[PDB]
């Protein structure tokens, strides 16, 4: 939890970047943004991490491509590479080209900011993994997609770096493993936002230094805002949220979409995954207004709440898995005002026991079991991460089973 | 700070004591005089306040 | 690597006298108003919102305003939720005054 | 310059001739109606406009 | 231990069966079975008796069925309050629903789901005045509503002629993020067209013509504004109809005319003597399966079909007659 | 400022 080097805050601070109540750390992980002092509840929002527009890349999201911190010179033979790129499919390629360009042009800010970025030995994205490391993954659809995605970038490396390669275009990627680093960085640290520059409201994929260091947690407390006048990106502390003296401040990456097959693709792996579950089928149906009633979970699928003012600390068994498996399952409701039939032969027991049969303790392949967890071997920064994904999927399934059997046990108080 | 007969007194009152100054409703006496000598020439001048929620005419008295 | 790290960061001294003349000239309020309006799209809506909030302030706690200038109160309240100490209602004092009135130039 | 003047022999029933309807007023209805619209032009002065 | 809970589920399975047949004292005796052997009925068991009376449409029987819940001290279930508010809204209880709403305001329970079902149920019966009062009171504060409710009340209020209630909901809807689309404007224009004053619907139309992408005018929208202008009580109104047709003509790759557009244009162009302009349009109507029955409508509105037949004769056009 | 007017919910 040691703070970052003094050079980290500077170089960007000299270019009008102001951070008020935060201090980035240095300990081995994503650098991380942890606060200092206490803020106490507020009314609307507290602004933080004043980041100007000049320290960005912000390629446009639709034709034509424009870069408001102009990096590509007029007539430079790298706009032809971007303009020949397929739109709406691979936004991480032209972004990777922009990132590579912002490493050998001048004393650009990204020429210095590159050091703080994770290197090839670092990083967790699967685009930098190997064949047998991708095989070490209890998934075949994800394996197929990632094997294809490791291609489609080899292909878009020999089409523009093939033995002709003007020295401007060359010397940016002399081999197809640093281009993979740029592609992985673009995939991991791109954010799509709306940018009102002047009279122009546009949607763009942007790269933000000093803001990607904000780690992820599905229970977030940070907004991203774009000040229209002075062209500055700002993080905002949520209204009515107390902040401690060094705890994590997080901004969510994906919301309303998850399944742990796209979040994992975008880096690391899911931990609580409040929007993922495994299709059950196999049985008729379970009741709806009892799974959220035993744990006092609020309905309205788009917004699920736990109501911490529940009881005399009834349990410590609520997680993202509970809030996810509380809405992705049969959940018969019928007229929604039934007698709540306590027919444990049909409305309970065997049916979820059938789910216990459906989730027959990892019956699909069971390539490994309890032995895998905590093998105590860290290496390559991408191995032990696919193992981590396997661990977390197994943990999610196990905790879903545990929550289901707690629910089926406690239907009578 | 002009024509209102009934509003100068009330701003004086709410300014001696203190309150939130309320926006006026009736037109100043200049408009009343205007409608008065446009009546002397056998001409009308009627205000209306057709409501956006009921379409009910709310003709002001002048 | 870039040798301008401290040449552009050396602290300018003698700034203490160019910290005060801002404070009695109304410079702090003027430089706070624009920072509050730096994100607003339509300034008239911002002004109307400020006026309505000040009207509510006058209504709820009537028997305090007349000196505090509730518009200054709401401006200070909005500026005080993101750091920016901004003493209450931007009230000015007379620390050295064994007399009733300054000459004011 | 935003208003046309309905020239003579443009009676129809919507625009009496001599009227001074707007430019859009005339060009939108001419694309729909089929009578003798028959306006010409007015560069109205700063007083007459 | 296991036997105690093993015996508990024995009565539990048949306890709700006493609500299956809608029994009043049969469920009580089941509770009396465990009250004798010392088995505190878990609030779910306590709630099952409340369901028994509410399925019989027992107004005060269900209240007594719940009156003992606070006397014992057991906190009622979330489903417990949900069940009662459905009945009170279904029967038309105005203030009774709010009485429960105070309970979750003290029991650390959100009223959003209860107020949503209470509002929706009140519209499922013909308690339109009650529906607006409950929704407005709850949504005046911080209470986000599902988009389905917004569509229901805006259409329903405009169906019975409640523009004052509909407009307030639409204003309230836009406060909570949701942006009004052409569907909501179309509902409002239904009653603003039938208000006598033409320039109350045009102001709505100009809010859509120069609006955003989603709130662009539809083919139904032009019908309402055309209708609102052709039946004005005073002043010339034929030129403003010419504008609306011209704007509709120019924006044509997205808007296509329908039966009512030709019907209203036939009526409007015949009241004032633009007969030529009518005969043309009549033709279009000709190829619609509704015929002139809709153009005639009833005998009201001046009987436009009588106008077309009469006005054709008195002018000279007889072959088309 | 007389364009629309304030509402405040």
């Amino acid at each position: 939890m040691n703070l970052a080097d003094p050079d980290f805050y500077k170089i960007g601070y000299v270019r009008s970047f102001r951070a008020y109540g935060v201090e980035f750390r240095e300990g081995p992980d994503g650098f991380g943004v942890f606060a200092s002092k206490d803020i106490e509840p507020l009314r609307r929002a507290r602004m933080i991490m004043e980041i100007p527009l000049e320290l960005m890349l912000t390629i446009s999201k639709r034709l034509p491509w424009m870069f408001f911190p102009d990096i590509v010179p007029v007539g430079h033979p790298i706009f032809d590479i971007i303009n020949s790129t397929d739109p709406k499919t691979d936004w991480d390629l032209r972004l990777a080209c922009l990132l590579l360009l912002a490493f050998d042009q001048e004393d650009n800010f990204w020429q210095l900011y590159g050091d703080f970025l994770p290197s090839a030995d670092e990083c967790t994205s699967l685009l930098l993994a190997t064949e047998e490391d991708l095989l070490e993954l209890q998934d075949e659809s994800l394996e197929l997609t990632m094997r294809e995605q490791q291609h489609r970038c080899l292909e878009f490396w020999e089409k523009n770096w093939h033995s002709a390669a003007p020295l401007k275009i060359k010397r940016l990627a002399r081999d197809p493993k640093i281009f993979m680093w740029a592609a992985s960085i673009a995939q991991t640290r791109c954010i799509n936002m709306e940018m009102r520059i002047g009279a122009l409201i546009q949607d763009a994929n942007v790269l933000v230094p000093y803001a990607d260091m904000l780690n992820h947690s599905f229970q977030p407390n940070c907004f991203f805002h774009w000040r229209f006048k002075d062209r500055m990106l700002e993080v905002m502390i949520n209204p009515g949220s107390r902040i401690k003296k060094g705890e994590e401040m997080t901004v969510n990456y994906l919301s309303g979409q998850q399944n742990n097959i796209f979040m994992q693709r975008f880096g690391f792996s899911s931990a609580v995954n409040p929007w993922d579950a495994i299709c059950f089928s196999g049985d008729s149906r379970i009741h709806l207004d009892t799974f959220l009633s035993v744990f006092n979970i609020t309905g309205l699928r788009q917004e699920y709440y736990y109501n911490s003012k529940s009881a005399k600390e009834g349990d410590s068994f609520v997680d993202g898995a509970v809030i996810a498996a509380a809405r992705t399952l049969p959940t018969w409701s019928d007229r929604d005002v039934p007698i709540i039939p306590s027919v444990e032969r049909k409305a309970a027991k065997e049916l979820q026991e059938q789910c216990h049969e459906i989730l027959a303790k990892y019956p699909t392949t069971a390539k490994q079991d309890q032995q895998i967890l905590d093998a105590t071997e860290d290496g390559r920064r991408t191995l032990e991460a696919a193992i981590k994904y396997r661990l977390h999927r197994k943990l999610f399934i196990g905790k879903v089973i545990d929550a289901l059997e707690i629910y089926q046990d406690r239907i009578l108080f | 700070k002009s024509d209102h007969i009934k509003a100068r007194q009330e701003v004086l009152g709410t300014t001696i004591i203190g309150g939130t100054i309320p926006n006026p409703e009736d037109a100043p006496e200049s408009f009343r005089l205007l409608v008065r000598e446009l009546r002397s020439l056998a001409l009308e001048l009627n205000h209306f306040l057709v409501s956006e929620r009921n379409f009910q005419i709310n003709r002001m008295e002048a | 690597k870039d040798v301008f790290m401290e040449a552009k960061l050396e602290r300018v001294p003698f700034l203490e006298e160019q910290m005060r003349k801002v404070n009695e000239g109304g410079g702090v309020m003027a430089g706070d108003i624009d920072r509050l309006m730096k994100s607003e799209d339509n300034r008239f809506a911002f002004v109307n919102e400020i006026a309505a909030e000040a009207t509510a302030y006058v209504n709820n706690n009537r028997d305090e305003y007349g000196h505090k200038k509730a518009i200054h109160h709401v401006l200070s309240n909005r500026m005080n939720d993101a750091g920016f100490a901004r003493p209450e209602a931007y009230l000015e004092t007379e620390p050295f005054s064994p007399g009733p009135t300054y000459l004011k130039e | 310059t935003s208003k046309v003047l309905v020239s003579e022999d443009g009676m129809s029933n919507v625009f009496l001739p001599g009227e001074l309807i707007g430019l859009f007023r005339a060009e939108r209805t001419g694309r729909a109606l089929e009578e003798a619209i028959c306006y010409r032009a007015t560069l109205l002065g700063i007083t007459r406009a | 231990s296991a036997a105690e809970k093993g015996l508990r589920l024995v009565f539990m399975e048949e306890l709700m069966s006493k609500a299956r047949n809608r029994d009043a004292i049969g469920v009580s005796d089941v509770i009396y079975d465990m009250i004798v052997a010392g088995l505190t009925p878990g609030p779910r068991s306590y709630h099952g008796l409340v369901v028994a009376h509410v399925l019989n449409a027992d107004e005060e029987g269900a209240m007594k069925s719940l009156r003992r819940e606070l006397s014992v001290g057991l906190v009622p279930l979330h489903e417990t309050f949900v069940a009662l508010v459905r009945l009170f809204g279904s029967k038309g209880r105005a203030t009774r629903g709010l009485e429960i709403l105070a309970a979750m305001e003290k029991l650390n329970y959100d009223i959003r789901k209860a107020w949503l079902v209470l509002v929706e149920e009140l519209v499922r019966s013909n308690h339109l005045e009650d529906a607006n009062k409950v929704f407005l009171k709850g949504a005046k504060g911080g209470l986000r509503a599902t988009d389905e409710i917004y569509d229901l009340m805006i259409e329903e209020d405009c169906k019975s002629g409640d523009h004052s209630n509909a407009l307030t909901i639409a204003y309230e809807m836009e406060a909570a993020g949701r942006m009004a689309t052409t569907f909501h404007f179309n509902c409002l224009l239904s009653v603003q067209a039938n208000c006598g004053i033409p320039e109350v619907a045009f102001a709505t139309f100009e809010n859509m013509e120069f609006g955003e992408d989603y709130m662009k005018p539809d083919t139904e929208t032009y019908n309402w504004v055309i209708q609102a202008y052709t039946r004005a009580e005073s002043y010339d109104r034929v030129q403003d109809v010419a504008e609306l047709l011209g704007l509709m003509v120019e924006d044509h790759k997205r808007l296509q005319p329908n039966m009512r557009t030709h019907v209203l244009l036939v009526e409007c162009f015949t009241k004032y003597c633009v007969i030529r302009e009518a005969i043309r349009h009549f033709r279009a109507l000709k190829n619609f399966e509704g015929g002139t029955r809709l153009l005639h409508s009833q005998g009201n509105f001046g009987d436009p079909l009588s106008l077309y037949l009469r006005a054709l004769c008195r002018e000279g056009r007889i072959e088309e007659l | 400022t007389g364009f629309k007017g304030f509402v405040h919910h």
